[PDB]
């Protein structure tokens, strides 16, 4: 019944500050090493900070210098990561984990931290229409272009979740503009183009944006 | 801090991962297994997973690879005043060569009316992952005005899919006629080119 739940992740301008939280359950942080580990999109794991049991000594990666501060509240049973002077390269999913005497055997679900000068924006949704050249020998490809949103993440479903087979929702790409964009595609039988309706359901929580888009030939 | 190295393997294969160490000698190790979209998992080894130290390098061995073992593995080393994660090895499923099916999508009229233009090229269900997409605008080879991303290995047929997006201003899009993406891949004896003429 051991669980770690994280919070506090979000968007900040470079040079700004953010406090992450890691709420523990089924154990108290007083008796264990607690670690913070982050992961940039597409990259490997990077250890960030740790705090010792009983006495609360700390340790930091060289990359987070005297910018980050790790601490724990044993009464509230929560560990924290105070992040100051944030830079763009600090953008990552941050995980908190419990050490057991050995390794980190329990992990949080992770929280996304985005550092950028760009401002929050809902996406524009454009159809990737099927045609005589999006088809071949029976199957046609169609999709939705989810363009110019910030920050991550965007979620996409098809026909309110009923259509999952043949669905490819690609990783978002960070455009030079500073805004993100992703495509979601699906391959369907060409004969269904006249009958079946195909709707991509786009959700962008950071802007409370919900957009449907019916994709037609 | 860098992209994970890729390793192609099959069920039943033996896999040995070497942890690239530093000023170790007095160093300890922990191994982790991560799958897309999820937090890493601590690996308990000794029984399919075993480990040992050969010199300063820690090793993790998978005796007989199972389909649930296909993942990205990391080693964690910790010593006096030092904690670091190694690069990461992504063990992916090896399968027969599969050529991509290629689709090209002009900018929607909706996007054009909105003052912009995105051309999308789709590469569907191919293996291996390695694929090169080349954009051509009026037979001029493009570079620096397109971005691509690739899905993880498909849970259905162990293939990959890729989408390449050519971004142009509306005005620049409308002064060119022929748009093409040229696809190069293992499964293609000759490069496949999908194209369209603007406004057909
Ligand atoms: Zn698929």
């Amino acid at each position: 019944e051991v669980q770690l739940v994280e919070s506090g992740g979000g968007l900040v301008q470079p040079g700004g500050s953010l406090r992450l939280s890691c709420a523990a359950s089924g154990f108290n942080v007083y008796y264990y090493y607690i670690h913070w580990v982050r992961q940039a999109p597409g990259k490997g794991l990077e250890w960030v900070a740790s705090i010792s049991p009983y006495y609360g000594y700390t340790s930091y990666a060289d990359s987070v210098k005297g910018r980050f501060t790790i601490s724990a509240d044993t009464s509230k049973n929560t560990a924290y990561l105070q992040m100051n002077s944030l830079r763009a390269e600090d953008t990552a999913v941050y995980y908190c984990a419990r050490w057991s005497y050995s390794g980190m055997d329990y992990w949080g679900q992770g929280t996304l931290v985005t550092v950028s000068s760009a401002s929050t924006k809902g996406p524009s949704v454009f159809p990737l229409a099927p045609s005589s050249k999006s088809t071949s020998g029976g199957t046609a490809a169609l999709g939705c272009l989810v363009k110019d949103y910030f920050p991550e993440p965007v979620t996409v479903s098809w026909n309110s979740g009923a259509l999952t087979s043949g669905v490819h929702t690609f990783p978002a790409v960070l455009q030079s503009s500073g805004l993100y964009s992703l495509s979601s595609v699906v391959t369907v039988p060409s004969s269904s183009l006249g009958t079946q309706t195909y709707i991509c359901n786009v959700n962008h929580k950071p802007s409370n944006t919900k957009v449907d888009k019916k994709v037609e030939p | 801090t860098q992209s994970p190295s890729s390793l192609s393997a099959s069920v039943g294969d033996r896999v040995t991962i070497t942890c690239r160490a530093s000023q170790s000698v007095s160093s300890a190790v922990a191994w982790y297994q991560q799958k897309p979209g999820k937090a890493p998992k601590l690996l308990i080894y000794s029984s399919r997973f075993s480990g040992s130290r050969s010199g300063t390098d820690f090793t993790l061995t998978i005796s007989s690879l199972q389909p649930e073992d296909f993942a990205t593995y990391y080693c964690q080393q910790y010593s006096y005043s030092l904690v670091t994660f190694g690069q990461g090895t992504k063990v992916e499923i090896k399968r027969t060569v599969a050529a991509p099916s290629v689709f090209i999508f002009p900018p929607s009229d909706s996007q054009l009316k909105s003052g912009t233009a995105s051309v999308v090229c789709l590469l569907n269900n191919f293996y291996p992952r390695e694929a090169k997409v080349q954009w051509k605008v009026d037979n001029a080879l493009q570079s620096g005005n397109s971005q691509e991303s690739v899905t993880e290995q498909d849970s259905k047929d162990s293939t990959y899919s890729l989408s390449s997006t050519l971004t142009l201003s509306k005005a620049d899009y409308e002064k060119h006629k022929v748009y093409a993406c040229e696809v190069t891949h293992q499964g293609l004896s000759s490069p496949v080119t999908k194209s369209f003429n603007r406004g057909e």
